[PDB]
């Protein structure tokens, strides 16, 4: 039911998976915490489920609460 | 035995150990990674006349400094 | 005996082997099977079949089954 | 209570925490000590005592005596 706002972002729901760009993920994690000191643990965390679904597009199956909770 | 954490995999371990008795033994990570033909390796020594050996808590292999398992 | 039509396909009888360029495989089959990360297992073999012809040209020894036999 | 007088001297009261610019302490310690000779020692003391207020700003949890005492 939370389609509406995502449909306002131009994203398309494919296989009931919310498309989270990797660059947006890096931006939102860097907004709060430093990325240079947190590179190794983050890459180790993401290597478990990292795959090349597209030649240049990488979507993550994790939705941040701040992106869906109104202020 | 593949699955997520906290799925009760140790329940079968503790049930089988009690059911079997002395023939069950837990063995560390030496036998699948470390070389046993060189140096004193009692790991292959204690398995003689045993009916069950167990190996668990295998860490990440992509981490820096982690030794890849030799087959 | 199929050199009559494979001559127009770019097959050249060099080193008694006629195969296909490696470039076309990424778009057809390797789209879901990335070779930049998980392809190394075959690359060690592939490097043993490459020839000193051109840096930007790749010559791989693989022929598709369905490319000859009509489905 | 005396922070405000120090506040006008380049210090910002952020969450009741004194913010010390790096260069102010660099120059003060380099006015007598050749930083080239003990660069490694000063660096070791720093990363043993560094505190991260945020991703960018770094502060030292000390107030110089001459900063409050009139000359």
């Amino acid at each position: 039911p939370l389609m509406t706002d995502l449909s306002k972002k131009g994203y398309i729901l494919y296989d009931n998976v919310v498309t989270l760009p990797l660059t947006t993920f890096q931006q939102k994690i860097s907004k709060y915490f430093n990325s240079r000191l947190f590179g190794h643990d983050i890459e180790s965390f993401i290597n478990r489920h990292k795959k090349f679904a597209n030649v240049s597009d990488e979507y993550l199956q994790y939705i941040f609460i701040e992106d869906i909770s109104s202020p | 035995f593949f699955g997520e954490t906290a799925t009760g995999k140790s329940t079968t371990k503790r049930l089988l150990k009690s059911a079997i008795g002395d023939l069950f033994v837990e063995t560390g990570q030496t036998i699948l990674t470390d070389v046993l033909d060189k140096g004193p390796n009692p790991f292959i020594a204690n398995m003689h006349l045993k009916r069950s050996v167990f190996c668990s808590e295998l860490p990440d292999f992509a981490c820096s400094g982690s030794k890849k398992i030799r087959s």
